[PDB]
């Protein structure tokens, strides 16, 4: 079904930490903002509300998230481990990782900033976008990649996970090292 | 493993963006 | 704590807000232009204990659609703005207003809080101001000093009698205040109210058009607070915080078994 | 170690520092009632294990004196 | 043994200290310009390795019950109590400002303003007021302004000397000291004197201890104890039964 | 318990309500004497519970 | 007596003492007036006192 102002209420610590863990919820208020983190894994939502402001972190592993509506801030990070999302929006306020293990995740938007980790392990993503920075390490394990985008910035170390490689960016500036 | 277990170390939070962050 | 223990704390503290409003009423019995509140009680939210879904309307007659409330809570105290008896007295200078409408003084601050009270007198200068802390009413009326008598009309017309010359001069005019919703005025003392956003936006107007009312001389508003109301309210009050002691004490005895027992 | 699924005991301290916008407060959701029955059957349940324990280390001396 | 003795010694220990601090709001029922102490508890995780299962539980002051005291009508001109939200800067003995809401005011033979309590009472100079030695009549001004007559002057006389420093900061950055004067938790930080505060003259402001929350409150911080304890007793009764498998 | 001392306003302030109607009584054969009226206000309006 | 920090925490927990009268104040509020027949007994209006 849906949220509504007082099915919230119920699941609100004293410190606005929303947990939806396995609740049967469909949706969220459209303009929801939460204090705190917000925990929707195993959850049937399809669609994050737009104008969503988390001021925690996100959590949506195991769950059915497809759809996120840009505009959404995080404060922290976002963690979609094993959800249903095939495409990330443009425009979203994320503070933390964007985890992506085990996605359907095909495309990103050109000129992403990730200020942390990347990891788009087990993805049949195909081409990382033209001008993406991220802040820490990169994650491609597993995932279809085989050719990396001419100017890229990982400031961490970039993990191959055993996809084999055949073009390399022509201006990177790595922090680390590369592993396999 | 059991799905839901406690984990017996500091819950990475919000401010410092030190744990936003790193994984 | 026990969850049935605040269920029942919150009863108390509900009446005692009650308790409080009640006995502000009987002590503002004889003050002139007052207006009684109440107390309005609310009940607090239900919570699904059996189903944390959140789904009331599945199976609400079963155990799993249990729900469970939080107790009570006073959500406002609602003022009566219902007119007051009429009291006849032979000062010159204080006034009442017949129906809807609200004097004007003007703060130290320098906005201007809205009044039932028309006790009012003049100062050194002989402007007219309120008989308590001197407040000056809204527009200002000076007197001169030859003037002997003050005569007020029903719209306000201020004129006073000179010898010397026959027919009275005009030296003022007053004018009353309506608000759309008076219920929602701020009182903050001294007989005086200031606007706020659910009352709306002040409406001027001359005391006698427009619905407004008209002002009365050497006329008083009574308080319009029913101190039979009062006691009858003050009863039922203290039955139910007696009540709410009861299921607490009962509470504790319970939990103290367990703990003697077990 | 899982956390128990019930909700929360909202509580109305509108005063308090930690209160949301309608004045509620959210307190642990331990029943006093279970807690008291889980101290129980843990320490009996602890005391038999015990029990079977030095039972058990009987039979393994018995067994050592076993032909002389 | 089991470390469930101290886990649960840690909050029977605890409970004790949250109904003391009950019990001082209780003995300051009567006193004047007092703001109850609130009591909480918080859970503290022990992290480390191992399953997550023992959590201590400590208890905290979170703040203080800023609400408007009982007001008490004395008919006297050296009374003075706050209308709504405000405080009165006074120093201690110790010559620091510190917030207090105490408007028992008295004249002392040099004729500084003192309070109840015997803390100087600051004014517009923020130095302690002093008024001259012979007055004949003081009124305190509704705002803090303090006007009074010289001895033997005629009633139009009433010249203002100073103004009583009336400080509205927000009740969630002061904390209660050692001598109960509320400061700001934030050192070195400056005072405003506020010009929207009211002093109703008159009147003597109570106590906002409401003795119900507090009788509530020992009821249930004596059967959390008691249930602790049974706790206790519970941890060495399955020591001492876990003791004959040395027993050989 | 601020019920109590509420309520002890108005006791005291009919009480001075009732001092000042004695003196007129009081003064009733006095020459030159006026009549004197006591004023009635409410005290401060506290916000409790946000 | 660690100046402040953190004060709302378990670390800065503070327990007072309890409480106790500090003065018996004389409020010398002045009193109505007793109209008697006797030629000796006098009244002060105000401030003043009496020395004996």
């Amino acid at each position: 079904y849906e949220l509504d102002y007082y099915s919230k209420f119920g699941h609100t610590d004293n410190y606005g930490n929303l947990d939806l863990r396995n609740k049967p919820y469909t949706q969220l208020p459209s303009g929801f903002v939460v204090k705190g983190n917000l925990n929707i894994s195993q959850t049937p939502i399809k669609k994050l509300p737009k104008g969503l402001d988390v001021g925690g972190s996100l959590e949506a592993t195991n769950s059915a998230l497809k759809t996120i509506r840009s505009g959404t801030k995080i404060k922290g990070y976002a963690n979609l481990l094993g959800s249903k999302i095939e495409s990330w929006p443009r425009g979203i306020k994320l503070g933390g990782y964007l985890n992506l293990t085990d996605t359907p995740l095909k495309t990103l938007p050109a000129k992403l900033r990730v200020k942390g980790d990347l990891s788009v392990i087990r993805t049949p993503i195909s081409a990382l976008p033209e001008g993406l920075v991220v802040d820490g390490n990169l994650y491609i394990g597993g995932s279809a990649l085989q050719v990396f985008p001419d100017t890229m910035t990982v400031k961490g170390n970039i993990f191959l996970g055993g996809n084999k490689i055949t073009k390399w960016p022509s201006n990177l500036t790595l922090g680390g090292a590369v592993a396999p | 493993g059991i799905p839901g277990a406690l984990s017996n170390q500091p819950p990475a939070d919000a401010s410092i963006p030190q744990d936003v962050a790193q994984m | 704590m026990h969850p049935a223990l605040w269920v029942s704390k919150t009863g108390l503290d509900a009446q005692q807000t009650n308790i409080a409003t009640i006995s502000n009423n009987l002590a503002n019995a004889s003050t002139v232009g007052y207006k009684k509140s109440r107390a309005v009680f609310e009940d607090l939210f239900y919570q699904n204990i059996n189903q944390p879904g959140g789904q009331s309307s599945q199976n609400t007659e079963l155990p799993s659609g249990l729900m469970l409330g939080a107790g009570s809570k006073v959500v406002a105290t609602q003022k009566v703005h219902t007119h007051g008896n009429a009291q006849t007295t032979t000062n010159a200078l204080d006034m009442m207003v017949e129906g809807d409408g609200f004097f004007q003084v003007t703060l130290p601050d320098g906005n201007i809080g809205y009044t039932r009270n028309g006790q009012f007198t003049l100062n050194g200068e002989g402007t007219l101001v309120t008989s308590g802390s001197g407040y000056p009413v809204e527009p200002e009326i000076v007197i001169p000093e030859d003037a002997i008598s003050i005569t007020v009309g029903t719209d306000g017309e201020v004129s006073v009698r000179v010898r010397g010359q026959q027919d009275n001069q005009v030296v003022g005019q007053l004018t009353i205040t309506d608000f759309v919703n008076p219920g929602g005025l701020e009182p903050i003392g001294q007989n005086l109210y200031l606007p706020t956003g659910a009352s709306g936006d002040p409406q001027e107007g001359v005391p006698g058009l427009d619905g407004l009312g008209e002002i009365r001389q050497s006329m008083l508003e009574a308080s319009n607070v029913n101190v039979t109301e009062e006691l009858v309210n003050m009863i039922e009050a203290q039955r139910v915080y007696e009540m709410n002691s009861k299921v607490i004490s009962s509470v504790d005895k319970m939990m103290s078994f367990v703990n003697q027992q077990l | 170690i899982v956390e128990s699924d019930k909700p929360l005991s909202a509580e109305y301290n509108p005063d308090h520092p930690l209160a949301n916008e309608e004045g509620y407060i959210y307190k642990p959701n331990v029943n006093v009632m279970e807690e008291m029955a889980n101290m129980i059957s843990a320490s009996r349940a602890y005391q038999t294990n015990v029990q079977v324990a030095d039972s058990s280390k009987q039979m393994l001396l018995r067994t050592l004196q076993m032909g002389q | 043994m089991d470390r469930a003795l101290f886990l649960a010694m840690s909050g029977a220990k605890q409970n004790m200290q949250a109904l003391q601090l009950r019990a001082n709001n209780l003995a300051n029922v009567s006193t004047t310009g007092f703001r109850a102490d609130l009591a909480q508890a918080r859970s503290m995780q022990a992290y480390g390795e191992g399953h997550p299962s023992r959590v201590f539980s400590m208890t905290e002051r979170p703040g203080h019950n800023f609400a408007q005291g009982s007001v008490i009508t004395t008919g006297r001109d050296l009374d003075v109590t706050i209308e709504g939200s405000g405080w009165i800067s006074v120093l201690d003995h110790t010559g620091k400002e510190g917030l207090t809401r105490n408007g028992n005011l008295k004249v002392d033979q040099n004729g500084m303003l003192t309070n109840a309590s015997g803390h100087l009472v600051l004014g517009e100079n923020d130095a302690p007021i002093t008024l001259p030695i012979p007055l004949s009549k003081i009124e305190i001004g509704r705002d803090g302004t303090i006007s009074v007559l010289p001895q033997g002057a005629p009633a139009e006389e009433f010249q203002a000397v100073d103004r009583i420093k009336l400080v509205k900061p927000n009740d969630q950055s002061l904390f209660k000291d050692t001598n109960g004067l509320f400061r700001h938790k934030t050192p070195n930080q400056p005072y405003e004197a506020d010009a929207t505060v009211s002093l109703q003259t008159g009147a003597i402001e109570g106590s906002n201890v409401n003795a119900v929350g507090e009788m509530t409150a020992l009821i249930d911080l004596q059967r959390q104890f008691e249930m602790q304890v049974k706790m206790m007793s519970t941890a060495e009764e399955m020591d001492k039964s876990s003791d004959s498998l040395l027993r050989m």
